[PDB]
């Protein structure tokens, strides 16, 4: 199976509220395993999974120091980016950064990422090649020239191909029964009349671990191309989703729901 | 095929005159009897007048003798009710019916659809149409209700349709209530699949012919 | 940019009256991050409400799960009230079992 | 294991 | 002046039951008696002429008989579409015909709880200086329901009017509307608007509400 490790950092300015809010979460696949919150009591990188708690004191001092260094940097970035766009000091603004790496079935490096946003819009991103930056506007081109000078891409490329992949392999081994599991979706269908001549068929998929799932309708033979909600967390590690069709009554028997998920041998 | 169509109903001032007309089709007025029967709002049927065109013979109810005159024009195949010195009590739906041509049926076999006569100190006013927007806070079983509220109109007959009549399933148009104001207001609702709300146009067509008002109001979820 | 939140209110396990469960309110696709979320029992705010650590999707829009332990009954009404800068006034979404 | 490589901007 | 008294001014019976309406004449009218079925705001249809004779094309579950000086219309097997008012007339070809007061026939069916909905007034209406709040009770039996309005949990009197549909010709249910009329000024003074419904098919009263925002 394909696997990934991602880090998500959000920094938000709080004019008049004092220091800006910093939140960081670390995922392996769809499983959160670490977090930091500037508002939380500890001021430490906290564990959010069982298999990570077996890592030693040196690991936790290291991650905390690194995340504190990320926050201190963002605390600057917020101010720098206001200057570039000439914005007011009294307004709240949002900086977001996501990085991580991708490993194939064979656990070898597949891809790397490092993206950066300002007020929910693309700012600057590392390309596919991991040697180069895409700058979204004139402001980010300033940052491009600064980061080309400071050799950022070259030192990120070392992390993404090396440290990122080797610790992802280590996490996959530590938390094997949690991360290398595949919970197949528990499925059923519900019926409600909505009219004299119409009725809703809802197709449920629940308690499935990997969020990658496809719910599709068919009538007789061809895919029924209709309501579909975003995949949602159950809150216990597994995920949920439903899909519905409004169908003429007395003709519910000619509709079928199709479920594709890596936990299922073949589609249901 | 026997058919009777009444016309000429409307609003009239007390003391006014009005003439209703009954277009006969698929027979000769000359060979049959015509009656007028009327029905005051939420009352029973009241026979009004009868005529045999061939020999002018006319008969009237005590309540309208000397005010109403029933007549016929053979050349139009039409019978009439000339109504004079009209009072508030004359307010009603007026039906035109005939005697059966068979003779072996002792009854009024064919009736028209009826025409409403409103006897009131004038007061024609068109309606305002407000959307009853389907609620975007559940209030659904998987079905949503939406409607339009047809408010403050006079004299009476208001027609509501949905999507120019294409939508009839689950429509409830309410009997008009008379308000404290002396004006009418009714509601038309329909239940629809709550998932259709994103996709489907819903329009209520309100027609108040007495004021020459047609309104087409689109009804959709608010946000 | 301002993106309006998509709200989903649902149970962790299929709802069975008298059986303990978890009531979820999943708010997603929103920007900015500041949002206010209450779970309601018969219109009145449930206090002990926990929530996920803020994260975001590939379009940079945020998501949060708010949740509380509850035992459903037939007459008890449950809801989620969300206030955001994109919302003119607070949006209230009722818990239906077959949503 | 986060990254050590974070440059201001 | 001959006057016919329709014996029962109203009645309700279940689908399949036998129903007899009587019509009593003030003088002997021989058998010159006809019966009609008028469905609400429709033109009357002839059922029975000369007291006993079925008019052609009328279902045979209708019959007409005499019993001394009273005349009886009988529906041997009541059907949902037979919801109507029924009228007996004394017919004379060459003088004044007169009608009975009529008999309303309700269909009695299985208890059905209403589906309740509440609608706030539209902004289009509020700009005209009045707010109509509507509470709608959908497809229920029987016709008796209680709709109370509570504005910030104060019970209301005299500012609501309701309208009840005619019984449906297939499922034999009622729909009801209660409208709560307020001045924009008085409406904008309060937050929570609730209609609370008591019906036979509801274990406990049901309330549908909104706060004046959303």
């Amino acid at each position: 199976g394909s696997h990934s490790m991602r880090y998500f950092f959000t920094s938000v300015s709080r004019p008049g509220r004092g220091e800006p809010r910093f939140i960081a979460v670390g995922y392996v696949d769809d499983t959160q395993f670490v977090r930091f919150d500037s508002d939380a009591a500890s001021q430490r990188m906290e564990p959010r999974a069982p298999w990570i708690e077996q890592e030693g004191p040196e690991y936790w001092d290291g991650e905390t120091r690194k995340v504190k260094a990320h926050s201190q940097t963002h605390r600057v970035d917020l101010g720098t980016l206001r200057g570039y766009y000439n914005q007011s000091e009294a307004g709240s603004h949002t900086v977001q950064r996501m990085y991580g790496c991708d490993v194939g079935s064979d656990w070898r490096f597949l891809r790397g990422y490092h993206q950066y946003a300002y007020d929910g819009k693309d700012y600057i991103a590392l390309k596919e090649d991991l040697r180069s930056w895409t700058a979204a506007d004139m402001a980010a081109q300033t940052t491009k020239h600064k980061w080309e000078a400071a050799h950022v891409a070259e030192q990120l490329r070392a992390y993404l191909e090396g440290t990122c992949v080797e610790w992802l392999r280590r996490y996959l081994e530590n938390g094997k029964e949690t991360l290398q599991r595949t919970d197949a979706p528990k499925t059923h269908m519900t019926h409600h009349a909505v009219s004299d001549h119409e009725a809703t068929l809802r197709c449920w998929a629940l308690s499935f671990y990997p969020a990658e799932i496809t719910l599709t309708w068919q009538r007789d033979g061809e895919d029924q191309t209709t309501e579909l909600v975003e995949t949602r967390p159950a809150g216990d590690g597994t995920f949920q989703k439903w899909a519905a069709v409004v169908v003429p009554s007395g003709q519910e028997q000619r509709y079928t729901c199709h479920v594709q998920h890596e936990g299922l041998p073949k589609p249901l | 095929e026997v058919q009777l169509v009444e016309s000429g109903g409307g609003l009239v001032q007390p003391g006014g005159s009005l003439r209703l007309s009954c277009a006969a089709s698929g027979f000769n007025v000359y060979a049959s009897g015509m009656h007028w029967v009327r029905q005051a709002p939420g009352k029973g049927l009241e026979w009004v007048a009868k005529i045999y065109p061939d020999s002018d013979y006319t008969y009237y109810a005590d309540s309208v003798k000397g005010r109403f005159t029933i007549s016929a024009d053979t050349s139009k195949n039409t019978a009439y009710l000339q109504m004079n010195s009209l009072r508030a009590e004359d307010t009603a739906v007026y039906y035109c019916s005939r005697d059966s041509s068979f003779y072996y049926v002792y009854a009024m076999d064919y009736w028209g659809q009826g025409t409403l006569v409103t006897v009131s100190s004038a007061s024609t006013k068109g309606p305002s149409v407000f959307p009853l927007a389907p609620s975007s806070k559940s209030t659904s079983g998987g079905t949503a209700a939406l409607g339009c509220l047809v408010k403050d109109y006079f004299p009476e007959p208001v027609t509501v349709s949905w999507n120019s009549g294409a939508l009839t399933s689950g429509v409830h148009t309410f009997p008009a209530v008379l308000q404290s104001s002396g004006l009418y207001s009714l509601s038309s609702v329909v239940t629809v699949p709550s998932s259709s709300l994103g996709t489907q146009t819903y329009i209520c067509n309100v027609n108040h012919k007495p004021s020459n008002t047609k309104v087409d109001k689109k009804v959709e979820p608010k946000s | 940019i301002q993106r309006t939140p998509k709200i989903q209110v649902y149970s962790r396990h299929p709802a069975e009256n008298g059986k303990s469960n978890f009531l979820n309110c999943y708010v997603s696709g929103f920007h900015p991050s500041d949002i206010e979320v209450d779970l309601l029992k018969n219109g009145e705010r449930i206090e002990k409400v926990e929530h996920s650590d803020l994260s975001f999707s590939k379009d940079w829009s945020f998501y949060l799960l708010y949740y509380t332990e509850f035992t459903p009954t037939e007459k008890d009404e449950y809801a989620c009230r969300v206030n955001h800068v994109t919302l003119s006034q607070p949006k209230i979404v009722k818990w239906d079992r077959d949503m | 294991h986060m990254t050590e490589v974070v440059r201001h901007c | 002046d001959i006057q016919m008294t329709q014996s029962p001014s109203s009645l309700s019976a279940s689908v399949g039951d036998r129903v007899t309406i009587t019509c009593r004449a003030s003088q002997d009218v021989n058998t010159a008696v006809a019966w009609y079925q008028q469905k609400p705001g429709k033109a009357p249809k002839l059922l029975i002429y000369s007291a006993y004779f079925l008019y052609s094309g009328v279902p045979s579950r209708f019959s007409g008989s005499r019993s001394g000086t009273d005349f009886t219309l009988t529906i041997s097997s009541l059907q949902p579409e037979d919801f109507a008012t029924y009228y007996c007339q004394q017919y004379s070809r060459y003088s004044p015909v007169t009608f009975g007061q009529g008999t309303k026939v309700e269909i009695k069916r299985t208890v059905a709880a209403p589906s309740v909905f509440i609608f706030p007034p539209s902004d289009e209406q509020l700009k005209s200086g009045t707010a109509s709040v509507v509470c709608l009770l959908n497809n229920f039996y029987p016709r008796e329901a209680k709709v109370q309005w509570k504005v910030d949990n104060a019970l209301q009197s005299g500012n609501s009017q309701e309208s009840v549909t005619e019984q449906d010709s297939k499922d034999s249910t009622y729909s009801l509307s209660s409208t709560l009329t307020l001045s924009k000024a008085d409406y904008e003074k309060h937050k929570v608007y609730a209609c609370e419904v008591t019906h036979q098919g509801l274990s406990s009263p049901v309330t549908k509400s909104f706060n004046r925002g959303e």
